């Protein structure tokens, strides 16, 4: 331990990057790389330096949760190496990060990358899974510590349910909801350019996403919220200014009905997508249900949530009101079914919310990374 | 999920498969008539604002083809009643609205038709044209508070952005 | 304080001498993909590891596995060094010779321990229930036998080997249990099927009438809890499980019952030790919990025997651990001190007490 | 009919059912044993084309009768305006019967049979039988396979040996699930329930057991002549390559998917090598295989070199001289999965006059039972 390792995560619309055994990351930067279209081929930026530049074309390199292109990958990483972290790669070790079902094919050619172009010591690749995992005994009572649950790992990109079970990941019941931030984006943009006049086309994107950051909540039913905005308006709807891009001219709107059907799309997915109609809660509910039967409980019983769609207030208690009433009503049926002798134990639903949740995977990484252990698990650079 | 019927009495009738119920009615109409204030119309208006967006429906109840008329209707008031910009001439843009010969079910021309009954029979025909313009003129008097503010005398913003959706993406006027 | 370490098929039991309950009772079972993953922890990682066991049927297979069994037992189990005293072992009987040195001479090469006095599992059984004379039935979890036993000493010609076990009886279970509707597919819900054969499970006098009640009046019907939320009610299994052991011809095997073999073990035997041993028939093992099971071979057993005199037959409650027991008392006795298998008789002689101590 | 020319035999298995007239040597019709219900009932062939969109159930497990509600619907479609167009009340029935079946279900079908369907004749036969009476034999060893388990049972002249009989818990469904998470560790997700019958086309087409496994492994790692691409429905092109000969060898090797045994090689010997001194010759020249899932290419080429090395080993120790006395062979016709059928189809034209064969209507109706 001599000197920490690095650790980089990749994503569709952000990427992390940091030194081992630190609580936040150093840097959280888009994952956008623009050039110019001899020593051509080193001049472009990455980042917060690439968002705007004149003649510059902008593209991200990072669809889906898959590589598209590799040669704007491997300049990404020289750029992510060689000025922000300021690491010589001949004397670290990494921890990169792969999607879920990722192939032997995508694997390896990372692996290439890393080892024939900066001769680095060692690798690890892992699983989000685990890592995700491993960050929810932070805010956790000392007597409950394991490796058995399920994540919901939002985003940018698809949604996934992945359960693991006693340390490993069990691949065939891995389910995608189509449901991301993107998606509710889009979704506010079009409730908002239907009812306020004053936004410019230009920063439609960027009002969308701040409307989305600052106010957003989820509500048990919607007819109440409804009957609330129109009852007192005073309370329940605020004002947001902001700065045009042309002559600094402020502008003003009002943030009403967009409040609360925003992420509520997760809920019911027919609102923005007419080819999928299944709520999150019985795709969580589906998935723990065509396991091995000896795990069933423990994985109700420890539902962690990762990623940064899941940060809107009052997630967990949707999910966890839902799944109750949906295992209650299956108990009940199989009680009557047997009459009335003898009444089944109830299963405890319970989600986990922590401070942690928009970069678990990256502290999952830097507690694991920053053991005396860790050396004795990676790939040396013999073995390639 | 979605919001289905209410108010069921046990015994009601059901020509075609309308469900009849008292409305509070002030303009015409042969009908039973209404001791209470909650009718139908303003139940219904008040679950429209989150029916919108539903693109999936089942038919639980008799009652629940009364939702499936009313919330299809308004949607077509509220496309019509946009330009206006006086109380009082859209209150009579409004009730000019009501005279108009709609197509009932049970004819070419009105959509989304699979789930209604014929009424083939002589007499079912002028009652269901009757009511379902007694009905359609009397949805008028209840939005016309609601639709227009009362400070400032034009359609409040918030009601006039549920003039694009389609209640099952299928609307009255083809 | 002797270490009394009993083998088994089924589970493996360790623990010291002056106590009375085994303190560490857990499965022989050994996983592969680290390597040395046995007991419990191989049992929870089923996703990932192949699982075998080293000893099948009384007779150790695999022998590297079970020298893994025993580091396993003598480290983590116990947290004690090897040669701090002397340590028992038992076999089976109807074992190859040379096997019981062969344990021996890997015990020596790998921990040296003070002493030992390898002994039959069977003489020790009559011990603990409180008798030098008697009949011993080993009704465990690979094999059953029959064995008489005469002050002390173990007759070779005299004993019975039946293949019929726990496991058969446990496959049998899931097999009918296949029929009702209620499919139990696969070897991880081995564990769960075995708990309803547990508690759910007795044997009756008259199997056709047995059959007529509970086929006419469902009053025979019991409602388990699956660690699952779900309940299964379950009828006519609950005695057709265990008869398997009168009748084994419903899985097949042409061999006897346990109730006729335990009359050709006395037949097989003097005139004037008979009216010792019909006075005492003692129970053993694992695969002896039911209910009711005194019973049934009180009245075969009498329909099969002369009936000008007496057969009297018991059991203790503590029957499924009457191996250990019976060992730790045998362990820790005054005159003991002087005749064991000792270390210096090793030292002495070299590689010399593998053919020359065998008594 | 009045001469005898309207008797039919069919066979019953869980994956697929085959049903067709006496004296011909092939089967008239087959189809998959699926019934379902929408997410009014859906049974035959139409329950394959489409399944993601309806819910499956098979009626059948091992001769089992699962369910007494979907095996009537099944077999009027058999037996209906669709397939073979008999008139019932005018015929007679050759069914099978899988070694160590139960009492109760023997006489359930038989029952069942003569009340809500009024045939003129029934037999029940010993499928054993059936598979050496289409080879010529009457003495021998039968290893059948398929979807259910795979039985290895003796018999001698016309009665089998049900206390010889040995089974292996391990078929044509653990193989193609096997495959299912052989092909998941590629980025190729194919969930359990939809695409079970996706995959079972992979498997039918590209899959063989290997000879020496040394020389497959040296051609995967070393050569690209084993990997193979597969077109879908959907249009997506998926390529297999060494996991072709990896999912055929659960049946050597039962440990690989979690299954304690010896496997069908060494089941074989300790089979043959169970009953007295005398037949065992007359076991080890004639050793029949029969099932479709005995299709693989090399499974008639591997199980002889198993049998002479475990007999090299274990019974004649060393001295390799007398091998060459001892004579082994395995007989397996290019026709392996009909020959159920086709042995129904010679007995039932032997037999089809003399009236002792079948159970009489009329047998039913005084007496309830049957002693042939
Ligand atoms: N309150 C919030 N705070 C932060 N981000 C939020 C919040 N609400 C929504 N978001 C969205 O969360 C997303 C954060 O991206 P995140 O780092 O979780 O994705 P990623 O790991 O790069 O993507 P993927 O897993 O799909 O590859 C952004 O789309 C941001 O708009
Ligand atoms: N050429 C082939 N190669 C590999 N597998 C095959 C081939 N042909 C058929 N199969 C498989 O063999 C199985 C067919 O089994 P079969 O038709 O023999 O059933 P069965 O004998 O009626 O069944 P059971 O006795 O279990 O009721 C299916 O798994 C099919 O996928
Ligand atoms: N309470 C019980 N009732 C009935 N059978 C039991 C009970 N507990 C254990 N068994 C059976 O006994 C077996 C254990 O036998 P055991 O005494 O360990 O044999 P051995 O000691 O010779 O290996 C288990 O496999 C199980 O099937
Ligand atoms: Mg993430
Ligand atoms: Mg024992
Ligand atoms: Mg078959």
């Amino acid at each position: 331990g001599r000197l920490p390792a690095c650790v980089v995560d990749c994503g569709t619309g952000y990427t992390k990057l940091g030194y081992a055994g630190n609580t936040e990351p150093q840097f959280i930067i888009p994952s956008c790389i623009a050039i110019k279209e001899g020593v051509d081929d080193l001049d472009f930026f990455i980042g917060d330096e690439a968002i705007e530049k004149p003649t510059y074309a902008t593209k991200w390199p990072i669809r889906h949760g898959i590589v598209e292109d590799w040669d704007l990958m491997e300049r990404f990483m020289e750029q992510v190496i060689f000025k922000y972290l300021r690491a010589e790669p001949e004397d670290h070790y990494f921890l990169l990060t792969e999607p879920p079902l990722n192939t032997p094919e995508n694997r390896e050619y990372t692996a290439e990358i890393m080892f024939e172009s900066f001769n680095v010591p060692g690798l690890y690749i892992a699983v989000q899974a685990v890592l995700a995992l491993a960050a929810s005994w932070t805010s956790r009572q000392v007597g409950e510590r394991t490796l058995t649950g399920t994540v919901i790992d939002s985003g940018d990109g698809v949604t996934h349910v992945i359960p693991v079970a006693e340390g490993y990941v069990i691949g065939s019941c891995i389910k995608h909801i189509p449901i991301a931030g993107r998606d509710i984006t889009y979704f506010i943009q079009q409730l908002l350019r239907d009812r306020e006049v004053g936004i410019p086309p230009e920063q439609s994107l960027e009002t969308a996403k701040a409307v989305k950051e600052r106010y957003s909540y989820v509500c048990p039913d919607l007819v109440k919220e409804f009957n609330k905005y129109d009852t007192d308006g005073s309370k329940w709807i605020k004002q947001y200014t902001g700065i045009n891009a042309i002559s600094k001219k402020e502008f003003s709107i009002d943030v009403g009905y967009e409040r609360f059907l925003g992420p509520e799309i997760f809920f019911h997915p027919e609102f923005a997508n007419p080819d999928f109609t299944q709520p999150i809660s019985e795709v969580v509910d589906e998935v723990i249900q065509n396991c091995p039967i000896d795990v069933r409980r423990p994985l109700y019983k420890n539902i962690v949530l990762s990623g940064g769609s899941t940060m809107f207030r009052d997630f967990g208690r949707r999910l966890q009101r839902d799944l109750k009433r949906t295992v209650d009503a299956r108990l009940k049926l199989s009680e009557e079914l047997s009459g009335g002798r003898l009444k089944p134990k109830p299963i405890d639903v319970q989600v986990i919310t922590h401070h942690m949740q928009r970069y678990a995977v990256w502290f999952g990484g830097s507690m694991l990374a920053s053991t005396p252990e860790f050396y004795q698990v990676c790939h040396t650079k013999k073995d390639y | 999920p979605a919001y289905h019927s209410s108010l069921m009495d046990p015994d009601t009738k059901l020509i075609g498969n309308m469900a009849l119920l008292p409305i509070r009615s002030q303009f015409k109409g042969p009908a039973p008539r209404e001791t209470k204030d909650t009718d139908i119309v303003d139940e219904a208006i008040y679950y429209f604002k989150a029916n919108v967006f539903f693109k999936n429906y089942e038919i639980k109840n008799e009652a629940d083809r009364t939702l499936i008329y009313i919330t299809l209707y308004i949607s077509e008031c509220l496309k019509k009643l946009q330009k206006c910009n006086s109380k009082s001439q859209g209150e009579k843009e409004m009730y000019t609205l009501g005279i108009t010969n709609f197509p009932i079910p049970g004819e070419p021309g009105f959509p989304l038709n699979a789930i209604y009954a014929k009424p083939a029979n002589k007499q079912e025909d002028e009652v269901m044209r009757a009511y379902l313009q007694q009905l359609r003129q009397e949805t008028g008097l209840r939005l016309c508070e609601k639709v227009f503010d009362p400070q400032n005398d034009k359609p409040s913003k918030w009601w006039t952005c549920f003039v694009k959706r389609q209640f099952m993406n299928k609307s009255l006027s083809g | 304080t002797a270490l009394v370490c009993d083998n088994g098929s089924g589970l493996v039991k360790a623990g010291f001498a002056g106590d009375d309950a085994p303190r560490a009772v857990f499965p022989s079972i050994v996983g592969r993909p680290k390597d040395s993953y046995v007991g419990d922890e191989a049992q929870s990682k089923r996703g990932i590891l192949t699982l075998k066991y080293p000893i099948e049927h009384g007779i150790i297979t695999n022998w590297d596995d079970m020298e893994k069994i025993w580091h396993h037992t003598f480290y983590n189990e116990l947290r004690v060094a090897p040669e701090e005293h002397p340590t028992l072992l038992t076999e089976a009987p109807l074992n190859p010779k040379a096997n019981r040195e062969k344990m021996t001479q890997i015990m020596f090469e790998t921990f040296n321990v003070p002493a030992m006095y390898v002994a039959i599992q069977a003489v020790l059984s009559l011990y603990a229930s409180g008798r030098t004379t008697g009949i011993v039935l080993d009704s465990g979890d690979g094999v059953t036998h029959n064995v008489p036993i005469y002050e002390g000493y173990a007759l070779p010609h005299a004993i019975m080997r039946l293949d019929l076990a726990g496991r058969d009886l446990t496959d049998y279970l899931m097999k009918i249990l296949t029929e009702r509707g209620y499919s139990f597919v696969t070897t991880a819900e081995r564990e769960i099927v075995r708990d309803i054969k547990e508690k759910l499970c007795y044997v009756a006098l008259d199997f056709e009438n047995e059959m007529a009640t509970a086929a006419s009046s469902s009053s025979l019907e019991k409602s388990y809890e699956l660690p699952d939320g779900q309940v299964i009610t379950i009828g006519n299994e609950r005695f057709r499980c265990p008869e398997t052991l009168f009748q084994p011809s419903f899985i097949g095997m042409e061999s006897a019952g346990i109730h006729e073999t335990t009359y050709n073990s006395i037949m097989k035997c003097d005139i004037d030790i008979r009216k010792d041993l019909y006075a005492n028939n003692v129970m053993s093992g694992g695969t002896t919990m039911y209910p009711g099971i005194a019973d049934r071979m009180q009245k075969e057993i009498t329909a099969l025997a002369p009936s000008t005199m007496k057969i009297k037959i018991i059991a203790p409650p503590e029957r499924k651990y009457s191996v250990w027991i019976g060992g730790s008392i045998l362990a820790s006795l005054s005159t003991f001190q002087q005749m064991w298998i000792t270390k210096q008789e090793y030292d002495e002689a070299g590689p010399s007490i593998v053919h020359r101590k065998c008594f | 009919d009045s001469q005898g020319r309207k008797v039919v035999v069919c066979d019953n298995g869980t994956g697929f059912v085959k049903c067709g007239y006496a004296g011909s040597n092939f089967p008239e019709h087959i189809f998959p044993a699926l019934v379902g219900r929408p997410i009014d009932l859906m049974v035959g062939d139409e329950a394959s084309e489409l399944r993601s969109m309806l819910e499956v159930n098979y009626p059948m497990e091992n001769g089992i009768v699962r369910n007494w509600d979907d095996m009537k619907h099944l077999w009027d479609y058999t037996f209906g305006p669709e397939k073979l167009n008999i008139d019932t009340r005018n015929c007679k029935i050759l069914l099978t019967e899988p070694p160590m079946n139960p009492t109760k279900n023997r006489e359930k079908i038989v029952e069942v049979m003569f009340e809500t369907y009024q045939f003129s004749g029934v037999y029940v036969a010993i499928q054993a039988v059936l598979t050496l009476y289409a080879q010529g034999l009457l003495t021998g060893v039968v290893v059948d396979s398929g979807d259910g388990v795979t039985h290895i049972c003796p018999v001698y002249e016309g009665f089998s040996l049900p206390h010889l009989t040995r089974r292996l818990d391990i078929a044509g469904r653990d193989i193609t699930r096997y495959l299912i998470k052989l092909l998941l560790l590629r980025g190729y997700a194919f969930n359990h329930s939809a695409d079970f019958e996706t995959v079972r086309m992979i498997k039918e087409k590209l899959c063989y057991v290997g000879y020496n496994i040394e020389q497959e492994q040296k051609l995967a790692l070393e050569t690209t002549v084993l990997v193979e691409s597969y077109t879908l429905p959907d249009g997506r092109i998926i390529k297999v390559g060494g996991e072709r000969f990896e999912a055929p060898e659960a049946l050597f090797q039962p440990h690989l998917i979690n299954v304690e045994g010896v496997g069908v090689a060494e089941l074989l010997f300790n089979t043959i090598q169970a009953a007295d001194i005398d037949t065992r010759s007359e076991f080890y020249k004639h050793i029949v295989l029969s099932g479709g899932s005995t299709m693989y290419p090399g499974l008639p080429s591997r199980l002889e070199r198993e049998l002479k090395q475990l007999y090299l080993e274990r019974v004649l120790k060393g001295d390799v001289e007398k091998l060459s006395k001892f004579k082994i062979r395995i007989e397996d016709p290019p026709r392996r999965k009909h020959m159920v059928f086709l042995g129904g189809a010679v007995l039932a034209d032997i037999m089809k006059d003399k009236d002792n064969f079948w159970m009489t209507r009329q047998e039913y109706q005084e007496k309830g039972v049957r002693v042939l």
